């Protein structure tokens, strides 16, 4: 959600920025929430709304 | 005899089971919705599944 800034990348000459974030259709709704997972020490993806 | 890693594997293709998971506090919530409150009333169609690639 925080649209993290990670480095920097070359374009034309200029040196420019990257992003990195969702997709806008993963971020509208509190229910949208849910639908993110991290995965744990033993190696399996447990969702967010758990 | 009795090994543990296999030679080869036969499998059959039709039909196809497709196993899927869902949190434990969303059951919960479903189940307390689904009786206290309005009826959700899942009738006929409960066992209807369609899927997306």
């Amino acid at each position: 959600w925080g649209s993290s800034y990670v480095n920097d990348f070359i374009d034309r000459g200029r040196v420019k920025r990257v992003y990195l974030q969702g997709r806008p259709d993963a971020r509208m709704n509190p229910d949208d929430l849910s639908k993110w997972y991290v995965r744990n020490d033993k190696g399996e993806m447990v969702p967010f709304n758990a | 005899n009795g090994q543990a890693n296999a030679m080869a594997t036969v499998q059959q293709l039709d039909p196809i089971y497709v196993d899927v998971t869902q949190p434990s506090t969303a059951l919960l919530r479903l189940r307390r919705e689904l009786a206290s409150g309005q009826l959700e009333r899942a009738g006929d169609n409960a066992a209807k599944v369609s899927l997306k690639l």
